[PDB]
C-alpha cells in the first residue's frame, strides 16, 4: 500500500540546483525515518541522506555535505531534498525510502542530468 | 544390519544411496546396484539420496530485489543476491533491505553497501538512543551539573536524565 512519489528531476547545467520532492501515501509518514539515495547508471547505488520522523535530525553523505539540504512537510506528507552547485557525479536516477527499507520501501525514481545540453 | 554411510539405505539388503544430481529410479537387489538416473533441466537434488524426484531451482525475483549469484545446477540449486547496494535479510537471501536500523538502546556505526550493512552499538552508560534509525548515534545524557540543577531521573540506555533544581 505504500506509494512513494519522487518528482523534480530534470535536465539542468552545472552549478545550478533542483528541488526534489517525494511525495507519501499509504502509511504514516510522520512517524517514519526518510532517506534520499541515487543510482548513477550502470555504477554503484549511493546513499545521499536521511532525516527522523520530526525533521530535527538529520544525516549527509561526505559527497553531498554543505550543497545539498534534507526537509519534510508532515502536514502534506511531502519530503524534500534542495540540491545545489551541482555537478556531473550528480546525474543519477534519485529516489526516497521509508523505514524498515524493503525493496517495497522505495518510490519509482526521478532522472537528475547535469550536463551542458 | 547396521548399514555403510554414504551408501545407507535398508530394506531386506543394503543398498547404495544416489549421488547428487541423480534421482532414485530402481531399488539395487541381491546381484544389482541402484539405478540413479540424472536431475532433469531446472532441477536439482544436493545429498546422496533415495528421493524418485528432483526439486525445482529457487527464482531469484526481481521485484524482491534479487540477482542470480550462482546459476543452478543438478547437484546445487541457484544461489541469489541482492542488487547493491542492497543486504540480505537472512543468510538464504529470501529478500532484501536497503540496510538494517538500530532499535531504542542501540546507535549507528554506518552502511556503505557492498556487505557493509549498519553496524550497531548498544548505548555506553551516558549515552541513550530512543528511537530506531539507520543513522542516529546514541546521544550523550543532558548534564544536570551545568547549570547546577538535580538529577530527578536517573537516565537509562534509552531515556535521557531528566532534571529539576
Ligand atoms: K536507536
Amino acid at each position: 500500500e505504500v506509494q512513494l512519489l519522487e518528482s523534480g528531476g530534470g535536465l539542468v547545467q552545472p552549478g545550478g540546483s533542483l528541488r526534489l520532492s517525494c511525495a507519501a501515501s499509504g502509511f504514516t509518514f510522520r512517524d517514519y525515518e526518510m532517506w534520499w539515495v541515487r543510482q548513477a547508471p550502470g555504477k554503484g547505488l549511493e546513499r545521499v541522506s536521511a532525516i527522523n520522523p520530526q525533521g530535527t535530525r538529520t544525516y549527509y553523505a561526505d559527497s553531498v555535505m554543505g550543497r545539498f539540504t534534507i526537509s519534510r512537510d508532515n502536514s502534506k506528507n511531502t519530503l524534500y531534498l534542495q540540491m545545489n552547485s551541482l555537478r556531473a557525479e550528480d546525474t543519477a536516477v534519485y529516489y526516497c525510502a521509508k523505514l524498515p527499507f524493503t525493496f517495497d520501501d522505495w518510490g519509482q525514481g526521478t532522472l537528475v542530468t547535469v550536463s551542458s545540453a | 544390519t547396521a548399514c555403510r554411510e554414504k551408501q545407507y539405505l535398508i530394506n531386506s539388503q543394503c543398498c547404495s544411496l544416489c549421488q547428487p544430481g541423480q534421482k532414485l529410479v530402481s531399488d539395487c537387489t541381491e546381484f544389482t546396484e541402484t539405478e540413479c538416473l540424472p536431475c532433469g533441466e531446472s532441477e536439482f537434488l544436493d545429498t546422496w539420496n533415495r528421493e524418485t524426484h528432483c526439486h525445482q531451482h529457487k527464482y531469484c525475483d526481481p521485484n524482491l530485489g534479487l540477482r542470480v549469484q550462482q546459476k543452478g545446477t543438478s547437484e546445487t540449486d541457484t544461489i541469489c543476491t541482492c542488487e547493491e547496494g542492497w543486504h540480505c535479510t537472512s543468510e538464504a537471501c529470501e529478500s532484501c533491505v536497503l540496510h538494517r536500523s538500530c532499535s531504542p538502546g542501540f546507535g549507528v556505526k554506518q552502511i556503505a553497501t557492498g556487505v557493509s550493512d549498519t553496524i550497531c552499538e548498544p548505548c555506553p552508560v551516558g549515552f541513550f538512543s530512543d528511537v530506531s534509525s539507520a543513522f542516529e548515534k546514541c546521544h550523550p545524557w543532558t548534564s544536570c551539573e551545568t547549570k547546577d540543577l538535580v538529577v530527578q531521573q536517573a537516565g537509562t540506555d534509552k531515556t535521557d536524565v531528566v532534571c529539576g533544581p
